[PDB]
């Protein structure tokens, strides 16, 4: 931050959410495919 | 710049289409004669726990374990095209070395794994491969679908039998003379996935060796090592 | 490719300064000396090994007021502060009008979120003596023109950013950058 | 196609509280971005799409497109600097007070919220 | 004049590049299922003595014995490119004649030999060869490196694991059904060594049969003869 | 005009080293690591703010023998010392011949007052990691080839000068120059 988020507490919340998304750039590359790090399932649950 | 990929890797990969032509293992059976549901793309149901003296993770496969194929497929809603099938033997039975894979289409039969009972399904597409001479059995499977667009892991139903439109209404009948057999599949040449959704429900794989509850890691996967040594 | 200049041209955060309702006409918000205020480790490192240097100097002032706050600042410049006849230096703290006469720019928070000012190197010496440290060649100062006018008392952060331009370096030396 | 699909992966807050040079948020720059399962609470967690995909390989390289959205009105006003610090971890970017360190030395991206 | 080489030898050799494409033997194992560190290029540590009733020389291999490959490599500092791998069986197991070599990449795993424990490393690059029908297993291995220039016998560290940049972060998982197996390697087509240093630390080979201390020559090498007859 | 590079191209006095009658064949006079040996405050200052760098490296060795003193040195280079298989590193201290096989140059004090050697950056890493400090990419070493041969025992100063060439800098950063 550089400045506090100065606002009129009189009519607006003095705190706000900031959302962050990511995607890959153009130059993005991967390689060496093998056993994956992740493994997919049809459901996940606690054991009895 | 495609320099790094040529200087270090020696290849460069651009679509999962490329990847899913690599054959990965799916499921194991003890049945000499088995009915397998080719276009089943489900994955196991998982169970986690923190409590002492309990195996941390546990996996209930409905139709098999995650292949590259299914692992990828999870991301998409639809599929079309055909698939390949690879088969490995516990036993190279010198005097009965043969394998039959046959096209199985019985209408009433249910679309999940089951041992062969039918003795009366004459005149079907039969491929034969010799376990002794050619170590592995290799097969290709037409999409043979009632529709142009099928669904990833379609919820099968009790008497969806083998005529659900949401898949190709076709299964494998595999009759070997190895007690134990190891199944794997990649996608065929013409195969394609459709309508990307997001990440699928998933958990670390490297994590499946967790045993911090003292109770040792039980859950194993169908790999060659695990199969061939029993 | 990179070079010394590139660093001095880099714009640094110099300070945040408080300005609140109570502050009154000609109340000084800050008074920063050139080059002193910019002499961060980063700069000092790269200026190391040189007798002296001269440059113009860019000043961004940043003030994020919200719609219902009105007020007004000056940002002005003054040369060779250290050696100006006192009466001058005084006249500035005395009366905002003797700042308005200077090289300056006004800022109206309701309209503007920011404003700049550039200041050329001006001195008897041709460069800032980096060893003798003899007279900082100028200083920026921000007096309040028209005080911050909220209904109920409040306060605001005046940020400052700055870098050099039109840079010139002196002969190099084993003498050390003045502390 | 796939890796360029946006993964929402994090949020934070900006407020009246927040102070000059106060770090508000950090992330290490890499593709294995993860979430928490809802059902249970394993350590690994639920991968983002990106993570899931990249997960099929060992090696990666390239740049990443990060996107910030400031859910606000016009009657908010403030500035924020986004900065990237290569070769340094998220503890080491802020001093003991949670103030940013040596911002001087990098790509800086000022954002006026007015 | 290239006459002699044509009149007597019948060939003429100009670069070690030529030589190191010849497959030489490296190491032996008793493990049906083994993890081998492909790009390990170390050689044994040696011990000499003159005292009576002691074997003169003795050799402690960390990752194997000198192949042409490593023997040469010792002269250079760096390497790049891929390698070949040849495998020989103690046992042509008629009913389980198969070999798996698979690409092994587990991040935490350590870059030195160890027996396979993991049962949970699904969907990896798997090659299969049939010991019965094709006597030997033959394989090629991509450089698959994180960098364009790797280092001869990089000092591995306790948890350098399998992600050291100074090598390709890749190992072999070899699952056979021969109790005993013999490993060998040559360099691939694209392989190259770099920055010549001088002679490496070395000792006569013919000398390894020394027994003048009375105590007979113990130290043997992985050759075919030595393997096949046990 | 001046630039960062200009500094790294500046030739520094690295050390004076003793070499005397008693020193024998393959006796090491020095063994200096790249970049470590050149990392003087001057350099460190200017390299500050950058993740890493790579360069070729020039080495002047200076030996002011007088007419009646004959002797002979090697100056050689060796890569990535830190991570070379020990047997190599040993073979060097063992036998001068395993230094003569290297990238080197010989110096004969009777004939020459000086000689140079240039060493390119060579490594798996594309630059020297200035934060991780991960492996100095090479090292110069001067073993005695033929020992100093005065009638009566005496000793001589081997000076070293050096700078970089063909320089390349990494992305800039708030991370600090490795101590």
């Amino acid at each position: 931050a550089l400045t506090p988020l100065v606002s009129s507490s009189a009519v607006v919340s003095s705190t706000i959410d900031v959302l962050v998304e990511v995607k890959a750039s153009d130059d993005f590359e991967v390689a060496v495919p093998n056993t994956p790090l992740w493994l997919p399932v049809d459901s996940l649950t606690e054991r009895p | 710049d495609e320099q790094p990929s040529q200087e270090c890797i020696g290849e460069r990969i651009l679509s999962f289409s490329e990847l899913i032509k690599r054959n990965s293992w799916r499921y194991v059976s003890d049945e000499k004669s088995l009915i397998y549901p080719a276009y089943a793309f489900d994955n196991p149901a998982a169970m986690y726990t923190a409590a002492d003296k309990l195996p941390v993770w546990t996996l209930t496969p409905r139709s098999g374990f995650p292949t590259l194929l299914t692992s990828i497929g999870a991301m998409y809603a639809f599929y079309r095209g055909g698939i390949r099938l690879k088969i490995v033997p516990g036993v190279a039975d010198q005097p009965k070395p043969l394998v039959e894979v046959a096209l199985f289409t019985m209408q009433d039969q249910g679309y999940i794994i089951k041992a062969n009972d039918y003795s009366t399904d004459f005149c079907s597409s039969n491929i034969y491969e010799n376990f002794v001479t050619k170590g592995i059995a290799e097969v290709q499977t037409p999409y043979y679908s009632r529709v142009n667009t099928s669904v990833v892991s379609a919820p099968v139903l009790y008497n969806a039998g083998n005529i659900s439109p949401l898949m190709p209404n076709v299964m494998y009948k595999i009759t070997s003379n190895s007690s134990n057999i190891l199944l794997g599949h990649s996608a065929a040449d013409d195969f394609r996935f459709g309508f990307l959704l997001g990440a699928p429900l998933a958990i670390s794989a490297t994590a499946l060796r967790d045993n911090f509850t003292g109770s040792s890691a039980t859950v194993s996967l169908p790999t060659f090592s695990n199969f061939y040594l029993s | 490719t990179h070079s010394i200049i590139d660093f001095l041209e880099r714009p640094q955060f110099i300070g945040s300064f408080l300005w609140n309702t109570s502050d009154i006409e000609n109340k000084e918000i800050f008074s920063l000396k050139l080059p002193d205020a910019l002499m961060s480790p980063m700069i000092r490192e790269k200026l190391s090994g040189f007798t002296s240097f001269s440059a113009s100097t860019v000043f961004h002032i940043q003030v994020n007021a919200h719609p219902f706050q009105c007020g007004r600042l000056v940002l002005a410049a003054v040369p060779v502060p250290d050696i100006l006849p006192l009466h001058r230096l005084n006249m500035l703290s005395f009366d905002v009008s003797n700042v308005i006469t200077l090289p300056h720019v006004q800022l109206d928070i309701s309209k503007e979120t920011e404003v700049l000012l550039k200041i050329p190197y001006v001195s008897p010496f041709v460069q800032y003596d980096l060893v003798t440290k003899f007279t900082p060649w100028a200083a920026f100062l921000a007096h309040v023109y028209a005080p911050l006018n909220t209904p109920s008392a409040a306060s605001l952060q005046v940020n400052v950013f700055a870098h050099f331009e039109d840079i010139k370096l002196g002969f190099p030396t084993s003498a050390i950058v003045a502390q | 196609y796939v890796l360029k699909i946006p993964n929402y992966f994090s949020r934070f807050k900006y407020s009246s509280t927040s102070l000059p040079k106060q770090v508000l948020w950090t992330s290490p720059v890499h593709p294995q971005i993860i979430r928490n399962h809802v059902t249970v609470v394993d350590a690994p967690g639920q991968p983002t799409l990106l993570a899931y995909a990249t997960g099929f390989f060992k090696y990666w390289r390239g740049g990443l497109v990060y996107t910030f959205r400031f859910v606000k009105t016009n009657y908010h006003s403030g500035r924020v600097q986004i900065t990237f610090h290569p070769f340094v971890g998220y503890d080491d970017v802020m001093d003991s007070d949670g103030k940013i360190v040596r911002d001087e030395y990098v790509y800086r991206v000022v954002v006026d919220l007015r």
